[PDB]
DNA sequence: CATGTAGTCTAATTAGACTGCATGG
DNA sequence: CATGTAGTCTAATTAGACTGCATGG
């Protein structure tokens, strides 16, 4: 769709992330190689900030609260090359029983995706490339997802995390990256099954485990609710470097703020699967600065 | 926008949402007795109304939206109304050298809450203005019409609306507020 | 004291850890570049253990409580070339309004040092190298230290963690090690000052922290308790990943079975100054073999 | 193998008494001489301050003797100093590895050690204590080394009537069998 | 017929002050 | 006068069942 660019004529990529979290876009455009010439997230949990500001040392501008954004900041902050974000699921997800549904609670901040990606849209006649996406949980309502597809005038591409990582995540990718509906390939860091997370002296009882959440108990496998790991013949809950290399995060990603195991489970449970990420921004090296 | 010499003013191509105000602009003059093919279009329910269908229905120059007047009928959120009234709305916008006027405005019958309120204005980038005429001897408007930015209505006291609203449990006031836009289009009689 | 042995008669270290707790003493003697051919640790909890076996990948044989090891046991497992260890000092340390001395509570398990040092001391002769390390707190009655230097036949010589690392730390060490009395000299890699310790965003207030206990009291400096670092102008306390480069410890280092910031502060504050231990395992590297 | 020695070869006893003495008690046995020749006992109270260097020029040693308190309450160290101390002493006190003549040592307990104490005593002394009955003919606990001291059959009573006990004549009879290995006077 | 980018409720749990004094500065 | 390889409490705080049902398998 977008014509190719000559490799002296790109330049660093401008991105802006709304509902950043703790940074899961910015770490994995700079394991891609990519240069980063901006980033500008929008996040207000002061843990989640911690996480992106010490474990990428600054390079990220935080911008608070994304219905604060005015269209002037927009322009101010840009031109950016790349709108992503990931809103809260909380009022959309099946699992919790008293969810609000798309226009009221969390899940009206989905517009204010909307909202902002119009202002960072080139206007008509700037033919310069511009790429946008955005992910949510695939266990919402039918009335949802076609709202949610006709705002932003596109369907989105399931990609579940079973296929590159050692969990069931299967979520919804609207957007216009380049090749999303190609099949998703494993590579060769891919930790696949449970044992490859897992530290020393520990056995996986499981090869792949269900989607973890932000609480304690979807550690606990299937039905009976049993302890995914073995250890010293003793049962046993996963470890916070585990869920991390579950989630294909750096080991220690998330050893900030003094954070304990809730907390850091809580700020896992919401993120990305970083390979379907990679997947998903691999194609952006031919139209951005490498390093 | 600069005013347009009498002889020149097109008539309007309106696009009234979620409720008709046909009965309202032909009153007022500025649609066409003859039911022919030209004036507005009304669509109620636009889950499944696409930018292909605004475009195919003819380029606009009003572009209208209401929520229901306390009609306690109301199978959608409050906030589903603005919503779909902004996604609309700038599928009916033209090309970035507009060639001529284009306006556009949202009434909320008293049926937005304060958290919606906010959220009305930071989409349509416009704090509303409130026309009263419920003590005269009430709908709030978000307009880009200058003479409905221009024009200064009574000031109504926040503290007596809201007990004025539900105690109480939208063609005559917005008339004035379909007034000025005689001047950029042709006035039938 | 000992004769000097040559690069070609030197063979792996063989060390029996008593109260080993989270494996200070293997971790510096692998970072001084010596084979650990044999290191026993004495250890009964649990965490401590999980540190030990996962962050060494399983080269330590835990051998649980002190009071069981039998003679035999010394016989089988040795012979040892290096007994270190440090005894609980919750019974000895003047912090401790109601402590018990050395005779009652946890101050007896020092004579569990001195007896199994007896079992593991070469028999008379066998000139073969052998060296020994007790560690302690300065803060004891003088009638402890008085019987403590009884039962070893030797005096302590006081190193405080003032001088390599960031915090103070006055210490007591018995033993026979090479040079325990020369001057202590700071590295090159010791962090001295606490902003050395930070993370990133971070400012301390004191260039050196007063000594660091299993409480999150000691944290707080002075006679006001005053936060020891600023970041985002609030104020704040010290990180898990902050109170590792305090002590010397790798980073995330104890980063392990899920503990929080109560659990990992407990085993940091009772644990060793590394560059203290390093100090004082340092000339051992001409009696054993490099790596 | 501490095999028995000819009478005509059975040098006296040398042995150092500690916590308290029992002289008067070797003397009654004929252990050795009431002429007052100097090496023959050495008895310390305090140890506290005492070296190896003090323990190797009194003399070699044959016998070590330990005890505590008999329920005096002139007690201002705790009951597990009394074991610490005479273990620190005996190390002190063992010759060289090869065996000239015999060496024997003894603790013997008034029931101040508590059950915590007393599993500490048989694991730094290496065996479990015998308990020989002295209150009730019609009581201490001893770890020794000397064969007659775990040998013969003393009256097998429970710990349920030690507690209730507890709410030298007998200790003389374990000074006994060393006649077999020294001197005898009369 | 097992599943889920969660919320409420309750019992464990744990985070913070309150304590404590011999002793070199 | 300030300091300390800590032990109590008490009070926040967290950690863990119970819930919940559309939906492909
Ligand atoms: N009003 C708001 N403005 C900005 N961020 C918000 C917000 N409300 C919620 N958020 C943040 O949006 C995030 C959505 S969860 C998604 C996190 C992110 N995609 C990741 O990879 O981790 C949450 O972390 C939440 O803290
Ligand atoms: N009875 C026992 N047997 C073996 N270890 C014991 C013990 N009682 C306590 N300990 C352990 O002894 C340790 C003393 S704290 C010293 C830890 C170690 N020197 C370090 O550098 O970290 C504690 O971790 C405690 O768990
Ligand atoms: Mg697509
Ligand atoms: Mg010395």
């Amino acid at each position: 769709l977008y014509p190719a660019i000559p490799a002296a004529r790109r330049r660093p990529i401008r991105v802006l992330s709304l509902f950043d979290g703790i940074a899961t876009g910015y770490l994995v455009l700079k394991e891609l190689g990519i240069k980063v010439g901006k980033y500008v997230a929008s996040e207000v949990c002061e843990e989640s900030i911690a996480v992106g500001t010490v474990k990428h040392e600054g390079n990220i501008k935080y911008v608070n609260d994304v219905r604060n954004i005015t269209k002037k900041n927009i322009e101010e902050w840009g031109p950016f090359d790349l709108v992503i974000g990931g809103s809260p699921c909380n009022d959309l997800s099946n699992v919790n029983p008293a969810r609000k549904g798309l226009y009221e609670g969390t899940g009206r901040l989905f517009f204010e995706f909307y909202h902002l990606l119009n202002y960072s849209r080139p206007k008509e006649g700037d033919d310069r490339p511009f790429f946008w996406m955005f992910e949510n949980v695939v266990a919402m309502k039918v009335g949802d997802k076609r709202d949610i597809s006709r705002f932003l005038e596109c369907n989105p591409v399931m990609i579940d995390a079973i296929k590159v990582s050692a969990a069931h995540r299967a979520r919804y990718f609207w957007g216009n990256l380049p090749g999303m509906n190609r099949p998703v390939i494993a590579s060769k860091n891919d930790k696949l099954e449970l044992q490859d997370c897992l530290e020393y002296n520990r056995i996986a009882k499981l090869k792949k485990v269900q989607t973890i959440t932000t609480k304690s108990n979807s550690i606990k496998q299937g039905k009976n609710q049993l302890f995914p790991v073995v250890m010293n013949g003793k049962e046993d809950v996963l470890w916070c470097t585990e869920l991390e290399r579950i989630f294909g995060f750096p080991v220690h990603y998330t050893d900030v703020s003094n954070m304990g195991r809730g907390a850091r489970q809580k700020l896992l449970g919401r993120s990305w699967s970083v390979p379907v990420i990679r997947h998903l921004f691999a194609p952006l090296k031919d139209y951005f600065a490498c390093e | 926008f600069e005013t347009v010499p009498v002889w020149r003013r097109q008539p309007v191509r309106v696009l009234s949402l979620f409720e008709d105000i046909k009965k309202e602009l032909t009153s007022l003059g500025f649609l066409e007795s003859g039911s022919d093919p030209g004036q507005l279009k009304h669509v109620v329910d636009v889950t499944d109304t696409v930018r292909k269908d605004v475009e195919e229905w003819g380029p606009f120059d009003l572009v209208y939206g209401a929520t229901p007047p306390l009609g306690h009928t109301c199978d959608r959120p409050p906030s589903w109304y603005l919503f779909q009234f902004h996604r609309l709305l700038q599928y009916a916008r033209p090309k970035p050298g507009s060639p001529r006027p284009f306006f556009w405005m949202f009434v909320d019958n008293l049926v937005l809450n304060k958290e919606d309120l906010d959220v009305a204005s930071r989409f349509l980038e416009m704090e509303p203005v409130t026309i009263p005429d419920v003590h005269g001897g009430a709908v709030r408007v978000w307009s880009n019409i200058p003479a409905i930015r221009s024009r200064h209505w009574a000031l109504v006291s926040e503290e007596e609306l809201s007990l004025l609203a539900q105690n109480k449990q939208p063609t005559k006031l917005v008339k004035n507020c379909f007034l000025p836009l005689r001047e950029y289009f042709k006035y039938f009689s």
